[PDB]
């Protein structure tokens, strides 16, 4: 099954400025049933 | 250029991450290194000597390879390339400087602030404590689009500014999922924790992904309409601290580089929890450990922002939210650092 990806576990998130090569956020989601 | 900067600015991003990981385990992690960085590289303007290069240095630059001046040039063309008009993306970056009505502030470092960052100045009366948290915190709110509220949680008596920025991003995504298919489905927390979350789901696209046969990993990346993408990195059941512990810019460039070529492009069922997560964070507690103990000590020296009084650092918060959903994300996150004599 190589063409599936199921995010249903932890997972990391980083969200990048392509125009300015910056990390604009970056984090983590253990238990996204937390607000 | 800002790209003289963005090296220091991502080492600083995973550098706070590896801190807030290592120190608070198994929790959602959310927060704008951007905005950290673009506030105590503003702050900084203010400090003199030592306390100034410290501040820089404990933000990743070289001052050996970088003039303080290609720092603050390269946040002015950073925040403005950031600020100017996109099509299916919303990012708005800006500053503020609220200042104790009764002091004199030096007309440099407020100069720098406005020309560097395009801080906004307000005044307000800092013996009104109720007043000036609501002025500062109804501010970011408004700024943030209702997602920050509450930034600044305390304020001493005796402080004379407090200085914020914030960060708004709102972008679509190039490739986003229908509403209709979305629907509960089980989120593994960990091998005995359970939860149910709403699950988009899209299988008719191609997408941007690797499953990493050197780490335990796969790497989804996913474009935003816009100049912003997003990574999201699924460690394998049980793996996040392995991830974690390798999570560096030169790992992010790595990925980067190697969904840069079509055989990483393929048709994808992808499976996505529609979700919200934020971060709160103390950082007068958390930046001592990544090289700010000058600034957090009775060493500092702010005496660039003004000669009346003899100034130390206060409280300093950072809070972020992330909106996860069909149509795109939403990110959000202010910062604060209050001053006091
Ligand atoms: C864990 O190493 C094995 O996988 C490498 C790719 O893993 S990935 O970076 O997660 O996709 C593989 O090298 C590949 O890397 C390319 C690159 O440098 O960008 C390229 O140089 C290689 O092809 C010439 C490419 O090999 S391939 O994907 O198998 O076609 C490693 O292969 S290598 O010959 O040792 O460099 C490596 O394979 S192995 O030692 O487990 O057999
Ligand atoms: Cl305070
Ligand atoms: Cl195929
Ligand atoms: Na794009």
């Amino acid at each position: 099954n190589r063409h599936i990806l199921r995010f249903n576990r932890p997972f990391l998130v980083v969200i990048f400025s392509t125009s300015t090569q910056s990390v604009l956020f970056l984090g983590k989601v253990v238990d996204p049933t937390k607000p | 250029g800002s790209l003289k900067i963005a090296p220091a600015n991502a080492d600083f991003a995973f550098r706070f991450y590896y801190l807030i990981a290592s120190e608070t385990p198994g929790k959602n992690i959310f927060f704008s290194p951007l905005s950290i960085s673009a506030a105590y590289a503003m702050l900084s303007l203010g400090a003199c000597s030592h306390s100034r290069s410290q501040i820089l240095e404990g933000l990743g630059f070289n001052l050996t390879e970088l003039s303080e001046s290609d720092v603050h040039r390269g946040f002015q063309h950073l925040l403005h390339t950031l600020n100017l008009p996109g099509h299916g993306l919303e990012t708005r970056v800006g500053s503020a400087l609220f200042l104790s009505h009764n002091l004199k502030f030096l007309a440099k470092f407020l100069n720098d602030t406005m020309a560097v960052y395009e801080a906004k100045l307000f005044h307000t009366n800092f013996y009104d404590t109720v007043g000036t948290i609501q002025l500062i915190n109804d501010h970011v709110k408004k700024e943030t689009r209702g997602k920050i509220v509450d930034l600044v949680s305390e304020l001493k008596k005796d402080v004379l500014m407090v200085l914020v920025n914030y960060i708004y991003f709102k972008a679509l995504w190039e490739k986003p999922f229908i509403s209709s298919r979305t629907t509960p489905k089980d989120f593994y927390v960990d091998e005995n924790t359970t939860v149910r979350v709403p699950m988009m789901l899209q299988d008719q696209e191609h997408h941007w992904y690797l499953h990493d046969r050197y780490l335990p990993c796969s790497v989804l990346r996913m474009d935003y309409k816009g100049d912003a993408t997003v990574f999201f990195i699924l460690p394998n059941q049980g793996k996040m601290r392995e991830i974690e512990e390798v999570l560096t810019p030169e790992m992010l460039m790595r990925w980067n580089n190697l969904l840069r070529k079509r055989n990483f492009y393929k048709k994808l069922e992808l499976h996505l929890p529609k979700f919200s997560i934020s971060g709160s964070y103390v950082l007068d507690q958390i930046l001592p450990r990544l090289g700010f103990t000058d600034l957090f000590s009775k060493w500092a020296d702010l005496s660039g922002i003004t000669k009346q009084q003899k100034l130390e650092a206060s409280k300093s918060f950072h809070k972020a939210t992330l909106d996860v959903d069909e149509a795109g994300t939403e990110a959000a996150a202010a910062t604060s650092f209050a001053i006091k004599f």
